[PDB]
């Protein structure tokens, strides 16, 4: 018995940290992963100074002795092969403690931030270590793009499954086809925290807009007409705190949502917020319309409210999909 | 289903030969279409049969581009030396309909060994083909090879235990893939 | 046995992003899968032949990834099947665009198109496959090697005819083709 799983999803939707779990859970090399670490250190302090002075209103500083660490950052950049130096800790630890820095990072869906910024540079004392040994988490945050399709071998009671990850931006999805033919289910994931951002490759579309539209376009695809979706609507920690937060509504991206009222068969979690409750099946639903709208006994899609960094919402969560698959397919 | 039937199948260790006429445009250009194939047939007809002689099986022919395959259907041992004894026949065939048909009729031919993909593609008019880099390279031999000699690759070298007397191809300068690739090539004597 | 034609309008239409698409790997079975979207593709177009408006159209063979057919050869309202063949190569434009809509591709359609006599039969003793051989099926396959994505490359002769037809034409220029030298050549308007 032998299962082959496609992951599909647009991009940073969390299709390889789902693989990482998969590693984690049902399968040394961490030495290699600190410089990636690193990168995503670099990059995630970056990325929040170029953009202070570019939004509308800008975000000033809230120390000036911080101007000469912005300089310093700036002037490293581009720079290829960076040693780094114990200074460039010091600068990047005094930067992220700037409360305009911070204020810069809470409107970061009006740039592009990789997931893991708030994660690594709370932790530079811990990464700046000669000594330092990447964690397991540590790992399940660090963002390295996909390009080309990877093919990971596991087996859960003495039962096989052959996993392929592929690279979600658009110009990686000519390559989806080949492993269209022969599969036994796909596995499509959805950043459903990102309704207040757009996507890379143009700067414009919306990012939940780019998923939906993609989902229908797997749904509906000629070579997938009896295959079945398994849906992974990611995310789930980060929705729940922008929800929480207040600052970014829903309806401001998606008007729909002001007509949304919570449905009977919802199964809220022990001391979810009622809001929550709300937004997270309403990002389901749309997603729902779709599936209900064609196919018709041909093929069906199975829900679930994931957080790929949480093992142990994974391990739940695949073991229903061991139960999915079984059952019929 | 969700996709149609394909009628194709993989197969390793096989050798692929191409010939092409040289300057078929410019040939084509001057007599008459009714002459022109009056000299193709009677070459590509002898070239059908000395395919035969020689095990190997021929795939079609694109106008002036002739060519075929040792090793299938059946898998052989001895294929690289098929399609070398086989460019051997097609340079005396093309001398003798050089002679008696007056005609200047060159051809390169181009050798290669590894893996090939062969069946069918589409509904309508079948025909049967191969496709693979193999195939790719072998191609590009022929359009770096030379007039009237037989140019082939390291690889087919390798199966032709040493049968055969050759000399440095050069084919890296004659031809911008097979450099890019670093490709060895070698002409038999 | 064999037979001659007076006109004959000839078209090769290729797809240039095909070889790049193509690679061998593990994942893909050695290039089996990248075949297998080749096979969904030709056969989109070869079923476009089952369509009344494309009774006249003969399909020839398919070279490598590039699709060969010809119209006229049920002759022997005098240039009609001229005009037939543009409206062929349009339809597979709707073809490719459908499976570049599923496939998540780009693939793009290139077309050469020339007409004259030609030599219509078989060749060789190995197996009975028909085809056509002429100056007018190598200056064709010539519109096509050396025109440009998203065009229908032409004739001077055939662009005179596709005008008394209603078809407006646009002069690339002079370009030096391969064995027939300086040559004047047009794209046809959409
Ligand atoms: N907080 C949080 N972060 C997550 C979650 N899932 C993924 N991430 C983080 O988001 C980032 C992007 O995820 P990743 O798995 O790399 O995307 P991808 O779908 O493989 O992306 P791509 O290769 O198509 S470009 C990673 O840094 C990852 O740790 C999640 O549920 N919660
Ligand atoms: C399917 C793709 C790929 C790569 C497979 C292949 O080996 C070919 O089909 C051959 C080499 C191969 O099939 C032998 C015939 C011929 C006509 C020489 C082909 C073309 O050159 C194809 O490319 C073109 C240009 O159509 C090419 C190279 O395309
Ligand atoms: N019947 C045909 N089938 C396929 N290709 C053809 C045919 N007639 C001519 N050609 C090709 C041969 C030439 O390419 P090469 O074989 O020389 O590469 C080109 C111009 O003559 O057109
Ligand atoms: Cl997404
Ligand atoms: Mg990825
Ligand atoms: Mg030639």
């Amino acid at each position: 018995a032998t299962h082959r799983l496609l992951l599909l999803g647009a991009g940073e939707s969390g299709k390889s940290t789902i693989v990482k779990q998969m590693r984690i859970l049902h399968v040394g090399e961490k030495a290699t992963k600190v410089q990636d670490i690193k990168n995503n250190l670099k990059e995630a302090i970056e990325t929040i100074v170029a953009a202070m002075s570019n939004l509308v209103p800008p975000v000033e500083l809230a120390n000036p002795e911080n101007q000469f660490r912005v300089d310093y950052i700036l002037s490293v950049m581009n720079v290829p092969d960076f040693d780094f130096p114990p200074e460039f800790y010091e600068h990047a630890k005094a930067l992220w403690e700037d409360e305009g820095v911070r204020a810069c990072y809470e409107r970061s869906n009006e740039y592009q931030l990789i997931d893991c910024a708030q994660y690594f540079l709370d932790k530079i004392d811990v990464i700046k270590q000669d000594d330092y040994v990447p964690s397991d988490q540590d790992l399940l945050r660090c963002r390295v793009l996909t390009s080309g399709i990877f093919e990971t071998k596991f087996q859960v009671d003495k039962v096989n499954f052959h996993m392929f990850d592929v690279g979600g931006q658009r110009d990686e999805r000519r390559k989806w086809i080949q492993c269209f033919n022969d599969v036994t289910a796909i596995i499509f994931v959805v950043a459903s925290s990102s309704y207040n951002m757009v996507i890379r490759e143009d700067n414009q579309t919306n990012r939940l807009q780019e998923a939906l539209n993609l989902f229908k376009s797997i749904w509906n695809n000629r070579w997938l007409r009896t295959i079945s979706v398994i849906l992974f609507l990611n995310k789930q920690d980060l929705l729940a705190e922008k929800v929480l937060a207040g600052k970014s509504k829903i309806e401001d991206y998606f008007p729909e949502f002001a007509r949304y009222t919570t449905p009977e068969d919802a199964t809220p979690e022990p001391g979810e917020d009622p809001r929550v409750t709300r937004a997270k099946y309403f990002i389901r639903d749309e997603f729902l319309r779709i599936s209900t709208a064609s196919g018709d006994g041909r093929h069906y899609c199975y829900p679930h409210f994931t957080c790929a960094v949480d093992t142990e919402n994974i391990r739940r969560v695949f073991n229903d999909c061991r139960d999915i698959i079984q059952r019929m397919l | 289903m969700m996709f149609h039937k394909i009628y194709i199948q993989k197969h390793d260790n096989v050798s692929i030969l191409f010939a092409d006429i040289e300057g078929f445009t410019s040939l084509a250009s001057q007599c008459t279409a009714q002459e022109l194939v009056m000299t193709l047939n009677e070459l590509f007809a002898r070239f059908d049969k000395l395919a035969a002689e020689n095990h190997c099986l021929r795939i079609k022919i694109l106008g002036d581009c002739y060519y075929c395959v040792s090793g299938l259907p059946e898998a052989r041992a001895d294929h690289a030396h098929c399609c070398v004894e086989m460019g051997m026949d097609m340079i005396e065939a093309i001398s003798l309909v050089r002679e008696m048909t007056g005609v200047n009729v060159n051809m390169r031919v181009g050798i290669h060994s590894g893996r090939v993909h062969c069946g069918v593609l589409g509904l309508r008019k079948w025909q049967f083909d191969v496709w693979s880099n193999d195939v790719t390279l072998a191609n590009h031999m022929e359009a770096g090879g030379k007039a009237g000699r037989i140019h082939i690759t390291k690889a087919t070298l390798s199966y032709l235990n040493g049968d055969y007397e050759v000399e440095p191809g050069c084919g890296g300068e004659r031809n911008a893939y097979l450099k890019e690739h670093s490709i060895e090539t070698f002409l038999i004597l | 046995y064999h037979q001659s034609y007076d006109c004959v309008c000839v078209m090769f239409a290729s797809i240039p992003d095909f070889k790049e698409f193509y690679t061998e790997s593990d994942v893909n079975k050695e290039g089996l899968e990248c075949l297998r979207l080749l096979n969904e593709i030709i056969a989109d177009f070869d079923d476009l032949l089952s369509k009344p408006k494309f009774s006249g159209v003969e399909k020839i063979k398919t070279i490598g990834s590039t699709y060969m057919a010809a119209t006229g050869l049920s002759a022997i309202r005098q240039y009609m099947h001229i005009g037939t063949m543009v409206e062929f190569a349009y339809a597979l434009v709707g073809k490719l665009d459908a499976i570049n809509k599923h496939s998540f591709n780009d693939f793009k359609l290139r077309v050469g198109i020339n007409h004259g006599p030609v030599i219509a039969g078989v060749i060789g003793a190995q197996k009975p496959q028909y085809d056509i051989w002429g100056n007018t099926v190598n200056v064709a396959s010539r519109m096509d090697s050396t025109g440009v994505l998203d065009k229908i490359q032409v004739t001077e002769e055939t662009s005179l005819i596709l005008q008394t037809l209603g078809y407006t034409c646009t002069c690339r220029g002079i370009i030096n083709v391969k064995g027939k030298g300086d040559l004047k050549t047009y794209f046809v308007n959409t």
